[PDB]
Protein backbone atom coordinates (compact mmCIF):
# COMPACT_ATOMS: atom_id res chain seq x y z
CA UNK A 1 0.00 0.00 0.00
CA UNK A 2 0.78 3.75 -0.77
CA UNK A 3 0.35 4.78 2.81
CA UNK A 4 0.66 8.39 4.02
CA UNK A 5 4.13 9.45 5.18
CA UNK A 6 4.13 11.77 8.13
CA UNK A 7 6.49 14.46 9.52
CA UNK A 8 5.40 16.30 12.72
CA UNK A 9 7.46 19.37 13.59
CA UNK A 10 7.37 23.03 14.61
CA UNK A 11 7.73 26.06 12.32
CA UNK A 12 10.45 27.56 14.63
CA UNK A 13 12.92 25.76 17.06
CA UNK A 14 10.81 24.95 20.11
CA UNK A 15 11.20 26.79 23.43
CA UNK A 16 8.88 26.03 26.37
CA UNK A 17 6.38 28.86 26.87
CA UNK A 18 6.99 30.52 23.46
CA UNK A 19 4.18 30.59 20.89
CA UNK A 20 4.92 28.69 17.67
CA UNK A 21 3.18 26.59 14.98
CA UNK A 22 2.73 22.84 15.02
CA UNK A 23 2.87 21.20 11.59
CA UNK A 24 1.88 17.81 10.30
CA UNK A 25 3.12 17.26 6.77
CA UNK A 26 1.31 14.26 5.20
CA UNK A 27 2.51 13.06 1.82
CA UNK A 28 2.90 10.14 -0.58
CA UNK A 29 -0.72 8.97 -0.25
CA UNK A 30 -3.28 7.89 -2.78
CA UNK A 31 -6.35 8.28 -3.10
CA UNK A 32 -6.73 11.94 -2.14
CA UNK A 33 -9.37 11.67 0.60
CA UNK A 34 -7.80 11.65 4.06
CA UNK A 35 -8.51 12.57 7.67
CA UNK A 36 -5.75 14.31 9.57
CA UNK A 37 -6.01 15.42 13.14
CA UNK A 38 -3.64 17.19 15.49
CA UNK A 39 -3.86 15.88 19.05
CA UNK A 40 -3.08 17.47 22.41
CA UNK A 41 -2.83 14.86 25.22
CA UNK A 42 -4.81 12.45 22.99
CA UNK A 43 -7.70 14.89 22.23
CA UNK A 44 -8.49 16.36 18.80
CA UNK A 45 -7.54 20.05 18.39
CA UNK A 46 -10.39 22.01 16.75
CA UNK A 47 -9.99 24.66 13.95
CA UNK A 48 -6.67 23.15 12.62
CA UNK A 49 -5.92 24.74 9.19
CA UNK A 50 -4.66 22.92 6.11
CA UNK A 51 -3.23 23.59 2.71
CA UNK A 52 -5.15 22.96 -0.49
CA UNK A 53 -4.81 19.65 -2.31
CA UNK A 54 -1.60 19.18 -4.25
CA UNK A 55 0.22 16.25 -5.78
CA UNK A 56 3.86 15.29 -6.51
CA UNK A 57 5.58 14.11 -9.70
CA UNK A 58 5.01 10.45 -8.61
CA UNK A 59 1.21 11.28 -8.56
CA UNK A 60 0.88 10.98 -4.80
CA UNK A 61 -0.94 13.69 -2.79
CA UNK A 62 0.40 15.96 -0.03
CA UNK A 63 -1.08 18.32 2.54
CA UNK A 64 0.16 20.49 5.39
CA UNK A 65 -2.01 20.64 8.57
CA UNK A 66 -1.06 23.26 11.11
CA UNK A 67 -2.11 25.16 14.21
CA UNK A 68 -0.68 27.75 16.51
CA UNK A 69 0.59 26.20 19.76
CA UNK A 70 2.82 26.84 22.72
CA UNK A 71 5.32 24.03 23.52
CA UNK A 72 5.45 22.93 27.18
CA UNK A 73 7.41 20.41 29.16
CA UNK A 74 4.52 17.92 29.69
CA UNK A 75 1.83 18.45 26.96
CA UNK A 76 2.03 15.65 24.38
CA UNK A 77 1.36 16.69 20.75
CA UNK A 78 0.80 14.28 17.92
CA UNK A 79 -0.58 13.87 14.43
CA UNK A 80 -3.26 11.20 13.76
CA UNK A 81 -3.93 10.13 10.17
CA UNK A 82 -6.85 8.01 8.95
CA UNK A 83 -6.67 6.80 5.34
CA UNK A 84 -8.13 3.89 3.27
CA UNK A 85 -4.60 2.40 2.77
CA UNK A 86 -4.08 2.07 6.57
CA UNK A 87 -5.36 -0.88 8.59
CA UNK A 88 -5.64 1.43 11.66
CA UNK A 89 -5.04 5.11 12.62
CA UNK A 90 -1.38 6.17 12.19
CA UNK A 91 -0.21 8.27 15.18
CA UNK A 92 3.11 10.13 15.12
CA UNK A 93 4.23 12.05 18.23
CA UNK A 94 5.82 15.48 17.97
CA UNK A 95 9.48 15.37 19.04
CA UNK A 96 11.08 18.86 19.25
CA UNK A 97 14.46 17.29 18.37
CA UNK A 98 13.19 15.96 14.93
CA UNK B 1 -1.65 29.01 -19.50
CA UNK B 2 -2.63 25.35 -19.24
CA UNK B 3 -3.17 22.79 -22.03
CA UNK B 4 -6.38 22.18 -23.96
CA UNK B 5 -6.57 18.36 -24.33
CA UNK B 6 -8.83 18.71 -27.37
CA UNK B 7 -11.88 16.77 -28.53
CA UNK B 8 -10.54 13.19 -28.24
CA UNK B 9 -10.76 11.75 -24.70
CA UNK B 10 -8.82 8.74 -23.28
CA UNK C 1 18.03 25.68 -8.97
CA UNK C 2 17.99 24.67 -12.67
CA UNK C 3 16.01 25.66 -15.78
CA UNK C 4 12.87 27.78 -15.46
CA UNK C 5 9.76 25.64 -15.60
CA UNK C 6 6.02 25.70 -15.85
CA UNK C 7 3.69 22.85 -14.90
CA UNK C 8 -0.02 22.24 -14.76
CA UNK C 9 -1.09 19.41 -12.43
CA UNK C 10 -4.73 18.45 -13.03
CA UNK C 11 -6.94 15.97 -11.15
CA UNK C 12 -10.49 14.71 -11.48
CA UNK C 13 -12.04 12.51 -8.77
CA UNK C 14 -15.34 10.81 -9.42
CA UNK C 15 -17.80 10.81 -6.52
CA UNK C 16 -20.16 7.91 -5.57
CA UNK C 17 -23.73 8.41 -6.83
CA UNK C 18 -25.20 10.87 -9.39
CA UNK C 19 -22.61 13.45 -8.13
CA UNK C 20 -20.31 14.77 -10.93
CA UNK C 21 -16.48 14.56 -10.42
CA UNK C 22 -14.33 17.09 -8.57
CA UNK C 23 -11.78 18.74 -10.91
CA UNK C 24 -8.75 20.70 -9.63
CA UNK C 25 -6.07 22.32 -11.76
CA UNK C 26 -2.90 23.81 -10.23
CA UNK C 27 -0.32 25.82 -12.15
CA UNK C 28 3.33 26.21 -11.06
CA UNK C 29 6.14 28.54 -12.20
CA UNK C 30 9.62 27.48 -10.97
CA UNK C 31 7.96 24.97 -8.54
CA UNK C 32 5.78 27.56 -6.81
CA UNK C 33 1.99 27.49 -7.18
CA UNK C 34 0.78 30.57 -9.12
CA UNK C 35 -2.83 29.72 -10.24
CA UNK C 36 -5.57 27.30 -9.13
CA UNK C 37 -8.97 26.17 -10.36
CA UNK C 38 -11.31 24.05 -8.12
CA UNK C 39 -14.77 22.87 -9.34
CA UNK C 40 -15.96 22.66 -5.65
CA UNK C 41 -15.60 26.48 -5.19
CA UNK C 42 -18.82 28.57 -4.83
CA UNK C 43 -17.82 30.34 -8.09
CA UNK C 44 -15.36 28.02 -9.91
CA UNK C 45 -12.73 30.08 -11.67
CA UNK C 46 -8.99 30.25 -12.05
CA UNK C 47 -7.60 32.35 -9.19
CA UNK C 48 -4.24 34.04 -8.75
CA UNK C 49 -2.25 32.15 -6.10
CA UNK C 50 0.95 34.23 -6.57
CA UNK C 51 0.00 37.89 -6.09
CA UNK C 52 2.08 39.07 -9.10
CA UNK C 53 -0.54 37.29 -11.26
CA UNK C 54 -2.87 40.21 -10.52
CA UNK C 55 -0.95 42.01 -13.28
CA UNK C 56 -3.29 39.97 -15.58
CA UNK C 57 -6.54 41.64 -16.57
CA UNK C 58 -10.11 40.22 -16.53
CA UNK C 59 -9.84 38.80 -20.09
CA UNK C 60 -6.98 36.50 -19.00
CA UNK C 61 -9.01 35.08 -16.08
CA UNK C 62 -12.10 34.64 -18.24
CA UNK C 63 -10.22 32.79 -21.00
CA UNK C 64 -8.39 30.50 -18.53
CA UNK C 65 -11.63 29.78 -16.61
CA UNK C 66 -13.40 28.82 -19.88
CA UNK C 67 -10.44 26.51 -20.70
CA UNK C 68 -10.77 24.83 -17.24
CA UNK C 69 -14.48 24.22 -17.90
CA UNK C 70 -13.49 22.42 -21.12
CA UNK C 71 -10.77 20.39 -19.36
CA UNK C 72 -13.21 19.39 -16.60
CA UNK C 73 -15.57 17.92 -19.22
CA UNK C 74 -12.70 16.11 -20.96
CA UNK C 75 -11.73 14.53 -17.63
CA UNK C 76 -15.40 13.56 -17.01
CA UNK C 77 -15.69 11.75 -20.40
CA UNK C 78 -12.24 10.17 -19.86
CA UNK C 79 -13.24 8.84 -16.39
CA UNK C 80 -16.40 7.28 -17.94
CA UNK C 81 -14.31 5.65 -20.71
CA UNK C 82 -11.80 4.27 -18.22
CA UNK C 83 -14.66 2.55 -16.30
CA UNK C 84 -15.40 0.61 -19.48
CA UNK C 85 -11.76 -0.26 -20.25
CA UNK C 86 -11.23 -1.78 -16.75
CA UNK C 87 -14.85 -3.13 -16.39
CA UNK C 88 -15.48 -1.19 -13.09
CA UNK C 89 -18.83 -0.23 -11.32
CA UNK C 90 -20.43 3.06 -12.69
CA UNK C 91 -21.07 4.81 -9.33
CA UNK C 92 -17.62 4.43 -7.75
CA UNK C 93 -14.58 6.47 -6.62
CA UNK C 94 -11.72 6.85 -9.22
CA UNK C 95 -8.95 9.37 -9.94
CA UNK C 96 -7.53 10.65 -13.21
CA UNK C 97 -4.43 12.88 -13.12
CA UNK C 98 -2.44 14.82 -15.70
CA UNK C 99 0.93 16.55 -15.59
CA UNK C 100 1.95 18.91 -18.36
CA UNK C 101 4.62 21.51 -18.83
CA UNK C 102 7.86 22.84 -20.12
CA UNK C 103 11.45 23.53 -19.12
CA UNK C 104 13.19 26.41 -20.90
CA UNK C 105 16.64 26.31 -22.47
CA UNK C 106 19.27 29.11 -22.82
CA UNK C 107 17.65 30.17 -26.14
CA UNK C 108 14.24 30.74 -24.29
CA UNK C 109 13.01 27.73 -26.35
CA UNK C 110 11.62 24.40 -25.11
CA UNK C 111 14.30 22.23 -23.45
CA UNK C 112 12.00 19.37 -22.33
CA UNK C 113 8.23 18.98 -22.78
CA UNK C 114 6.09 16.93 -20.36
CA UNK C 115 2.61 15.35 -20.96
CA UNK C 116 1.45 12.30 -18.96
CA UNK C 117 -1.54 10.77 -17.30
CA UNK C 118 -2.31 8.43 -14.41
CA UNK C 119 -5.34 6.44 -13.45
CA UNK C 120 -5.79 5.46 -9.75
CA UNK C 121 -2.34 7.03 -9.09
CA UNK C 122 -0.49 4.76 -11.48
CA UNK C 123 1.07 5.60 -14.82
CA UNK C 124 -1.47 5.27 -17.65
CA UNK C 125 -0.10 6.91 -20.80
CA UNK C 126 2.75 9.37 -21.38
CA UNK C 127 4.17 11.35 -24.26
CA UNK C 128 7.79 10.39 -24.80
CA UNK C 129 10.74 12.92 -24.80
CA UNK C 130 10.50 12.97 -28.64
CA UNK C 131 6.93 14.58 -28.32
CA UNK C 132 5.96 12.12 -31.14
CA UNK C 133 5.37 8.70 -29.54
CA UNK C 134 3.39 7.37 -26.56
CA UNK C 135 4.28 5.02 -23.71
CA UNK C 136 1.21 2.97 -22.72
CA UNK C 137 1.84 1.61 -19.20
CA UNK C 138 -0.68 -1.21 -19.18
CA UNK C 139 -3.08 -3.08 -21.38
CA UNK C 140 -6.06 -0.68 -21.06
CA UNK C 141 -3.80 2.22 -22.11
CA UNK C 142 -3.22 0.40 -25.45
CA UNK C 143 -6.82 1.36 -26.41
CA UNK C 144 -6.07 5.02 -25.70
CA UNK C 145 -2.70 4.83 -27.49
CA UNK C 146 -4.35 3.56 -30.71
CA UNK C 147 -7.11 6.24 -30.44
CA UNK C 148 -4.51 9.05 -29.93
CA UNK C 149 -2.12 7.80 -32.63
CA UNK C 150 -5.18 7.95 -34.98
CA UNK C 151 -6.30 11.46 -33.80
CA UNK C 152 -2.80 13.00 -33.94
CA UNK C 153 -2.89 13.85 -30.21
CA UNK C 154 0.95 13.98 -29.98
CA UNK C 155 1.17 16.78 -32.64
CA UNK C 156 -1.49 18.73 -30.79
CA UNK C 157 0.41 18.56 -27.48
CA UNK C 158 3.83 19.10 -29.15
CA UNK C 159 2.46 22.42 -30.58
CA UNK C 160 1.23 23.54 -27.10
CA UNK C 161 4.52 22.56 -25.39
CA UNK C 162 6.83 24.18 -27.96
CA UNK C 163 4.67 27.28 -28.38
CA UNK C 164 2.09 28.49 -25.79
CA UNK C 165 3.77 26.74 -22.81
CA UNK C 166 7.15 28.42 -23.48
CA UNK C 167 5.65 31.83 -24.38
CA UNK C 168 3.35 32.07 -21.32
CA UNK C 169 6.17 30.91 -19.03
CA UNK C 170 8.36 33.77 -20.36
CA UNK C 171 5.54 36.28 -19.70
CA UNK C 172 5.03 34.99 -16.09
CA UNK C 173 8.77 35.15 -15.36
CA UNK C 174 8.79 38.82 -16.46
CA UNK C 175 5.68 39.72 -14.42
CA UNK C 176 6.78 37.80 -11.32
CA UNK C 177 10.41 39.03 -11.53
CA UNK C 178 10.44 40.99 -8.25
CA UNK C 179 9.21 37.91 -6.29
CA UNK C 180 10.81 35.10 -8.36
CA UNK C 181 14.35 36.68 -7.88
CA UNK C 182 14.02 36.63 -4.10
CA UNK C 183 15.90 33.97 -2.19
CA UNK C 184 15.80 33.19 1.52
CA UNK C 185 19.09 31.72 2.71
CA UNK C 186 19.01 28.83 5.20
CA UNK C 187 19.85 29.58 8.82
CA UNK C 188 21.84 26.59 10.04
CA UNK C 189 22.79 25.08 13.40
CA UNK C 190 23.97 21.76 14.85
CA UNK C 191 22.22 20.02 17.77
CA UNK C 192 23.70 17.27 19.98
CA UNK C 193 21.73 14.24 21.19
CA UNK C 194 23.64 11.75 23.45
CA UNK C 195 22.99 8.03 22.79
CA UNK C 196 23.88 4.81 24.60
CA UNK C 197 27.18 2.92 23.90
CA UNK C 198 29.31 6.12 23.89
CA UNK C 199 27.67 7.52 20.76
CA UNK C 200 26.16 10.90 19.93
CA UNK C 201 23.74 12.00 17.22
CA UNK C 202 24.75 15.30 15.57
CA UNK C 203 21.88 16.90 13.65
CA UNK C 204 22.53 19.67 11.15
CA UNK C 205 19.47 21.87 10.62
CA UNK C 206 18.72 24.16 7.67
CA UNK C 207 15.72 26.38 8.36
CA UNK C 208 13.72 29.07 6.60
CA UNK C 209 15.11 28.70 3.09
CA UNK C 210 13.63 29.39 -0.34
CA UNK C 211 13.73 27.85 -2.95
CA UNK C 212 13.39 24.26 -1.66
CA UNK C 213 16.54 23.12 -3.52
CA UNK C 214 19.29 22.37 -0.96
CA UNK C 215 22.19 20.08 -0.20
CA UNK C 216 23.24 19.01 3.32
CA UNK C 217 26.43 16.99 3.87
CA UNK C 218 28.50 15.69 6.78
CA UNK C 219 32.29 15.24 6.72
CA UNK C 220 34.74 13.53 9.08
CA UNK C 221 38.06 15.48 9.08
CA UNK C 222 37.18 16.88 5.60
CA UNK C 223 36.13 13.48 4.09
CA UNK C 224 32.47 12.93 2.90
CA UNK C 225 30.14 10.64 4.95
CA UNK C 226 27.57 8.42 3.14
CA UNK C 227 23.70 9.74 7.46
CA UNK C 228 19.89 10.16 8.06
CA UNK C 229 18.30 12.84 5.81
CA UNK C 230 14.64 13.85 6.19
CA UNK C 231 12.54 14.86 3.23
CA UNK C 232 12.45 18.68 2.68
CA UNK C 233 9.35 19.97 4.37
CA UNK C 234 7.37 23.20 4.37
CA UNK C 235 7.69 25.51 7.39
CA UNK C 236 4.22 26.90 6.72
CA UNK C 237 5.35 30.49 5.88
CA UNK C 238 6.46 29.76 2.30
CA UNK C 239 9.98 28.61 3.31
CA UNK C 240 11.39 25.14 3.88
CA UNK C 241 13.28 23.03 6.41
CA UNK C 242 15.60 20.05 6.26
CA UNK C 243 18.02 18.27 8.54
CA UNK C 244 20.79 15.69 8.22
CA UNK C 245 22.16 13.66 11.15
CA UNK C 246 25.10 11.36 11.86
CA UNK C 247 26.01 9.10 14.82
CA UNK C 248 29.53 9.96 16.03
CA UNK C 249 31.79 8.79 18.89
CA UNK C 250 31.52 10.70 22.18
CA UNK C 251 34.49 13.08 22.52
CA UNK C 252 35.08 13.29 18.75
CA UNK C 253 32.23 15.66 17.80
CA UNK C 254 34.63 18.49 16.76
CA UNK C 255 36.09 16.26 13.96
CA UNK C 256 32.75 16.50 12.07
CA UNK C 257 31.56 19.34 9.85
CA UNK C 258 28.20 19.97 8.25
CA UNK C 259 28.05 21.84 4.93
CA UNK C 260 24.96 23.51 3.52
CA UNK C 261 24.64 24.38 -0.18
CA UNK C 262 21.87 26.80 -1.26
CA UNK C 263 21.54 29.38 -4.06
CA UNK C 264 20.74 32.23 -1.67
CA UNK C 265 24.19 31.93 -0.08
CA UNK C 266 27.23 33.73 -1.66
CA UNK C 267 29.19 30.61 -0.45
CA UNK C 268 28.33 27.22 1.21
CA UNK C 269 27.93 27.35 4.99
CA UNK C 270 30.34 25.21 7.05
CA UNK C 271 29.48 24.52 10.68
CA UNK C 272 30.06 22.24 13.61
CA UNK C 273 28.70 21.41 17.05
CA UNK C 274 29.20 24.47 19.33
CA UNK C 275 28.98 23.33 22.98
CA UNK C 276 27.74 25.97 25.51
Amino acid sequence: QRTPKIQVYSRHPAENGKSNFLNCYVSGFHPSDIEVDLLKNGERIEKVEHSDLSFSKDWSFYLLYYTEFTPTEKDEYACRVNHVTLSQPKIVKWDRDM
Amino acid sequence: SGPDNGAVAV
Amino acid sequence: MGPHSMRYFETAVSRPGLEEPRYISVGYVDNKEFVRFDSDAENPRYEPRAPWMEQEGPEYWERETQKAKGQEQWFRVSLRNLLGYYNQSAGGSHTLQQMSGCDLGSDWRLLRGYLQFAYEGRDYIALNEDLKTWTAADMAAQITRRKWEQSGAAEHYKAYLEGECVEWLHRYLKNGNATLLRTDSPKAHVTHHPRSKGEVTLRCWALGFYPADITLTWQLNGEELTMELVETRPAGDGTFQKWASVVVPLGKEQNYTCRVYHEGLPEPLTLRWEPP
